[PDB]
């Protein structure tokens, strides 16, 4: 049967994936977590709708960022895979761990 | 009396002057406000709105679209030098990224 | 009656100057609010602090072309300051 | 109260598709879940500190926008 | 020919409180009259910017309070409250 | 009648009047409550004899007895909450710390 | 006038500089490469300055406006003001 | 016949002896004449004190300085102990400098 080779579909969904602007995390998931985060610095505390998809929008560019980063670290050390090392180097660089 | 030419019309504009007149003062930024200070800051902004406005609409017409929506925008900023450095610490709902890929993960 | 301001019909007219039959969606126009609701702060706080550091007490053309000049790079910071200088002379000649 | 799992595989491996990625390590997971936690918890902070000073129990955009704002991630479009 | 006010004399006697007899050149002390009044910008620019949010025209110990919170973290915001909190009290109950 | 001034009546060290006055001057808001000058000399002394307690042991460590700029980089450095506040200034004459990575020490 | 002067930043100077940071071993491309980081650098804080200077009708750069250049670029200085 | 350390020996020591210490280290003098090189191409006759290019030097050591650690630590991320210009360019491009 047919099969694609490891790394076409990859590629194929980083155009796809690029070509787009919607949001790649369920919301419902994401509300629950903002919601237990939050249960720790208030009690009973409300949010609007607007609130949690502000929080959304700005985590996913702040992910999609530091994963730019991490792949320009993994290239330098002549790889195409990303590993931990290569998030907690750009982390260290940018000066979010320091 | 006379008719009421206002100011915007007498400096050429289509940015309010006097709402950045009241704004200059009730912001708490001095306490005095030349009246060269609205005019002056009105035609700058009124001159950046034109520029990212022309770029995104460029980009629009190119997708064969009629009405700018904030991909348009995005598009805009990223792919101009000095915009993408003056707003290169902004987020702007439901942008996207610039398409993109390294050169070493493309096969052969 | 609780009202709320906004540049909306400006950013539109300046669109209809530039664009004649481009349109534009809402949440492109609450971007555009955004946009220059934050440019203006910028320019309006450094424009303070020069006020400041010389011991001024007032806000005058000077503070705001030196603000832009200290704000936007290169091409914007030369193509705004002569816009502005511009506007201010055809203001005071009129 | 693992809402953390929330944040399933996938989705992590979209996201870095967005980015550009072309290969994931196994253990790059859970590393990115307490990235992400980590940031979430210090923008709630600030946003809940905004919130309880104006005397309100309803979180708003503007206290996110404004935490944000204070970590220099200025973010357009939610400043209605 | 105009005088120059520093914190010079305060800084010195909050030195000789903690070390009773250690001193301080001249250079260390220019780095602490800088480092105080970075922090008091810091602190009263948050305090200016949280009375404009809620169309306050007065700035009170809570936007002090409120200011020190956004800008300490963890030990020296608790610490810095306690220790204004009691200042306060301390001041209106004389 | 006897005038005992402000800072004397809040247990202080730092001025509450001039902080008032700075306060006025400085354009952050038209009016200034009673309670703000107290309140935020009282966090900036609070904050200086942090520092200092740590530079003067930082000083009374290598065997000196008058603080230099080294020493309270070496305090601000060496403290997570002061190192994570003043993150990103630069003390004139204040050097580095001593770290050296592991993998480039011999054997 | 005064001209090419970017070379009296001579390779030792650099060399040390690297040696306060940690590094060990230093390529022989590393210098030149050096030279045009700081160059960069220094012409973005003293554009900012003299935009102070001439702000204030003045002729002679002080120590304040370098101050307020750096500060406004995120990099403040404690020392001289 | 004559003593002769080992290379990377006299390195270890300098770093020790540059990282105990708070001096400058750049000639005070081309330093100016750099400066003044700048500001001409800037504004013509202007004048400096002695504490705005004494300011301009310590701001510029610090920048270098940190530059420095951050090419370290890309360096060592590639499995090197040598640091090389690419290194410099990843710190930049993950700092957000260029």
């Amino acid at each position: 049967p047919h099969r694609y080779r490891p790394g076409t579909v990859a590629l194929r969904e980083i155009r796809r994936y690029q070509k787009s602007t919607e949001l790649l995390i369920r919301k419902l998931p994401f509300q629950r977590l903002v919601r237990e985060i939050a249960q720790d610095f208030k009690t009973d505390l409300r949010f609007q709708s607007s609130a949690v998809m502000a929080l959304q929008e700005a985590c996913e560019a702040y992910l999609v960022g530091l994963f730019e980063d991490t792949n320009l670290c993994a290239i330098h050390a002549k790889r195409v895979t990303i590993m931990p090392k290569d998030i907690q180097l750009a982390r260290r660089i940018r000066g979010e761990r320091a | 009396r006379a008719k009421a030419k206002t100011r915007s019309s007498r400096a050429g504009l289509q940015f309010p002057v006097g709402r950045v007149h009241r704004l200059l003062r009730k912001g708490n930024y001095s306490e005095r406000v030349g009246a060269g200070a609205p005019v002056y800051l009105a035609a700058v902004l009124e001159y950046l709105t034109a520029e990212i406005l022309e770029l995104a609409g460029n980009a629009a017409r190119d997708n064969k679209k009629t009405r700018i929506i904030p991909r348009h925008l995005q598009l805009a900023i990223r792919n101009d030098e000095e915009l993408n450095k003056l707003l290169g610490r902004v987020t702007i709902a439901q942008g996207g990224v610039l398409p993109n890929i390294q050169a070493v993960l493309l096969p052969k | 009656r609780s009202r709320k301001e906004s540049y909306s019909v400006y950013v539109y007219k300046v669109l209809k100057q530039v664009h004649p039959d481009t349109g534009i969606s809402s949440k492109a126009m609450g971007i555009m609010n955004s946009f220059v609701n934050d440019i203006f702060e910028r320019i309006a706080g450094e424009a303070s602090r020069l006020a400041h550091y010389n011991k001024r007490s007032t806000i005058t053309s000077r503070e705001i072309q030196t603000a832009v000049r200290l704000l936007l790079p290169g091409e914007l910071a030369k193509h705004a300051v002569s816009e502005g200088t511009k506007a201010v002379t055809k203001y005071t000649s009129a | 109260r693992d809402n953390i799992q929330g944040i399933t595989k996938p989705a992590i491996r979209r996201l870095a598709r967005r980015g550009g990625v072309k290969r994931i390590s196994g253990l790059i997971y859970e590393e990115t879940r307490g990235v992400l936690k980590v940031f979430l918890e210090n923008v709630i902070r600030d946003a809940v500190t905004y919130t309880e000073h104006a005397k309100r129990k309803t979180v708003t955009a503007m206290d996110v926008v404004y935490a944000l704002k204070r970590q220099g991630r200025t973010l357009y479009g939610f400043g209605g």
